[PDB]
RNA sequence: UAAGGUGAUAUGAACCGUUAUAACCGGCGAUUUCCGAAUGGGGAAACCCAGUGUGUUUCGACACACUAUCAUUAACUGAAUCCAUAGGUUAAUGAGGCGAACCGGGGGAACUGAAACAUCUAAGUACCCCGAGGAAAAGAAAUCAACCGAGAUUCCCCCAG
RNA sequence: AGGGUGACAGCCCCGUACACAAAAAUGCACAUGCUGUGAGCUCGAUGAGUAGGGCGGGACACGUGGUAUCCUGUCUGAAUA
RNA sequence: UUUUGUAUAAUGGGUCAGCGACUUAUAUUCUGUAGCAAGGUUAACCGAAUAGGGGAGCCGAAGGGAAACCGAGUCUUAACUGGGCGUUAAGUUGCAGGGUAUAGACCCGAAACCCGGUGAUCUAGCCAUGGGCAGGUUGAAGGUUGGGUAACACUAACUGGAGGACCGAACCGACUAAUGUUGAAAAAUUAGCGGAUGACUUGUGGCUGGGGGUGAAAGGCCAAUCAAACCGGGAGAUAGCU
RNA sequence: GUUUAUUAAAAACACAGCACUGUGCAAACACGAAAGUGGACGUAUACGGUGUGACGCCUGCCCGGUGCCGGAAGGUUAAUU
RNA sequence: UGAGCCUUGAUGGAAGUGUGGACGCCAGUCUGCAUGGCUUUAAUGUUUGAUGUUCUAACGUUGACCCGUAAUCCGGGUUGCGGACAGUGUCUGGUGGGUAGUUUGACUGGGGCGGUCU
RNA sequence: GCUUGACUGCGAGCGUGACGGCGCGAGCAGGUGCGAAAGCAGGUCAUAGUGAUCCGGUGGUUCUGAAUGGAAGGGCCAUC
């Protein structure tokens, strides 16, 4: 899935309105990417599926402490 | 992304001191090959006592 | 609890009982084939075949137990690569499927109405999906008020078409 | 009350009013034993990729309207008694 | 019944029996009737439960003005000699009823739109694996051998056995006609007809699913259904029409 | 040879041949929210699409319109700022 | 290489041998070149963009090899190629009968066409 | 020739329309013009020369102003 593992977004519905207001609708996904971490914690890289944000969350709450969550939360990685 | 620094480094390299890097020079080459640690407000002693 | 009983269509046969183990009613036990989440593998549901264990003054082959998957935990093992992780094994626990409505959530119509029809309506309804309880949800103010005051949530009648 | 009994039964039958009943197993109160859990006082602490914003949507009776308020897919981003 | 008008040769009814169409809830106003009356009445709820309480509230006894506001007046305009609307007439709550609104709103009736499922045992195309084609003709390339050339080319006999080749059964098809048309049959029978070693034909199993499949293309076919299958659901869709 | 199973077998469809065109391979293209799969375990003497339709002789004139291919200059022009 | 501020540019030991520029309607025989008791013209530091080169270290790999593993999936590892391009998310202009919902009047000596509509 | 009566607030009472509405009007209040004056003038000899509501623009306006003063927005008047 479309899922962000760090901060859990995922794919809502929305409309997209015409001019003439004509409601359709339609989806707003996540910035997904996967991008390959260093932990240095671990003397390891992780690949995590991520958002953009989710990587500015891994960048300010630093990764250890998000491998934290996940692993408390259930995630593999 | 902030981040204080270890060896040299370029057109910034002090030893401890306090510059402003663009987010990805530093999650993929900085910090990944231990050359700093970003300004988490911890670390902002460990590297401002020198 | 009892003088009558062996469910029914449904007679009869052969019987069981009458002062406490006939039968009847209630509680707790017992046994509880095969299929079905089906769970040893397979499979055209009620069948086919295995591994490892047991088991026979007729210790052969057949019969019986266990052997699914995933999760948490533990033990032992253990790659590229030394460490280490991955992998692998086992052990204990737990989940799985089912079910009338009520409930929370992820998704979400069109007829139709507008006397046509696109905005709007039907309607967050119908339906699909996940999940839970005996109820769910919500809930202890970053709420209202109007310079006077009130004091979580929930339901009801007003306010008011 | 009601049902039944060879036509309509308070007194024929089963009941009904009324009064009692559990060896077991249990639902529910209290009470304790066990298991886990913490109560009490002193000094502290007070929820950041959040609030707020730009873009798009959606919720609020409220259709962007002069539109407050809530939610967030996207890019940002504080103060802190 | 429908109509300007129907014995009508316009509609409907073979007959009988049974069922079969203006309801219900809540709003709102009017009429009737009843209680009380410048007052009438409670709602949820409590409940000693049709009582009793509960007056939160609603309607009315004041209107005029968009409004601030003023008030038996008010608005209008700088202002009315005026003009508009008011002042003079009882209200309100039950109960029965005639309307209205919201609801399926008198009953039956579409063709259709959306949602979820069920169908490739018919048929279309593909996949894999098995099977069938009596009998009779024509005589390609090639070869051999003679003639022939400087050698080839060429030529004749013979051998050879090609092909959406030829004739014709099985087998596959469906051009004509008659019969049949409450059939023997929801497409057949009879006599003729096309292909019949192929782009043939056939058994079993598999795969493709509904705005989708498949289609040597006809809008053909996808279970006697197809310009959007069937089944269930939104559903009592809507029906200014009969 | 194919076709309207069930009123149309044909002159309709297909066809070998021909031409234009796309396509350098993770091909074009198609099914698919995606992974993936067919194209093809093929590679421009290949594959898709379109039209024509054995074979013979042939296939003239028009690029204004519409489409497609190419066009680094100028005018108009989005979010953003 | 586009653009402000700090600036490398000037704002309200005298006199000698004294020779290129100055937007100066239409060229100042003056200063050094060795010497004598908080700006139009641009450029150095930048904070900030445009373009081009090169890099690798994100990202791609439907090249190769290694292990999980007797496995054309997947994963990890090493490397090669590629490389801040590509691709994806949000936003946005174009295109868009590929698909979808609908509209497309009435009168009328039948309807259409014509004509008409205040 | 001189002018701005093609004026502002109102309007007894009539006409004509299903309605929306349209039309005729003496007179009163204010202020103006022509005339010596009585008087005439609220457009044009008259009967076509037109477009409802909604949405909004401009000006004016102490009318309103979601705690209070404001402001936005709204109303009323004129107009587009
Ligand atoms: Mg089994
Ligand atoms: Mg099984
Ligand atoms: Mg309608
Ligand atoms: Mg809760
Ligand atoms: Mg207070
Ligand atoms: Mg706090
Ligand atoms: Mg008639
Ligand atoms: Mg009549
Ligand atoms: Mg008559
Ligand atoms: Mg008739
Ligand atoms: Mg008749
Ligand atoms: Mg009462
Ligand atoms: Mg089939
Ligand atoms: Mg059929
Ligand atoms: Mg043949
Ligand atoms: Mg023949
Ligand atoms: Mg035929
Ligand atoms: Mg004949
Ligand atoms: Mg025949
Ligand atoms: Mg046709
Ligand atoms: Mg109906
Ligand atoms: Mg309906
Ligand atoms: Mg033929
Ligand atoms: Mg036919
Ligand atoms: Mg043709
Ligand atoms: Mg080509
Ligand atoms: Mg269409
Ligand atoms: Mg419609
Ligand atoms: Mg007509």
């Amino acid at each position: 899935s479309r899922v962000c593992q760090v901060t859990g977004k995922r794919p809502v519905t929305g409309n997209n309105r015409s001019h003439a207001l004509n409601a359709t609708k339609r989806r707003f996904l996540p910035n997904l990417h996967s991008h390959r971490f260093w932990v240095e914690s671990e003397k390891r890289f992780v690949t995590l599926r991520v958002s953009a944000k989710g990587m500015r969350v891994i960048d300010k709450k630093g990764i250890d402490t998000v491998l934290a969550e996940l692993r408390a939360r259930g995630e593999k990685y | 992304m902030q981040v204080i620094l270890l060896d040299k480094v370029a057109n910034l390299g002090s030893l401890g001191d306090q510059v402003n890097v663009k987010a990805g020079y530093a999650r993929n080459f900085l910090v990944p090959q231990g050359k700093a640690v970003p300004a988490t407000k911890k670390n902002i002693e460990f590297f401002e006592a020198r």
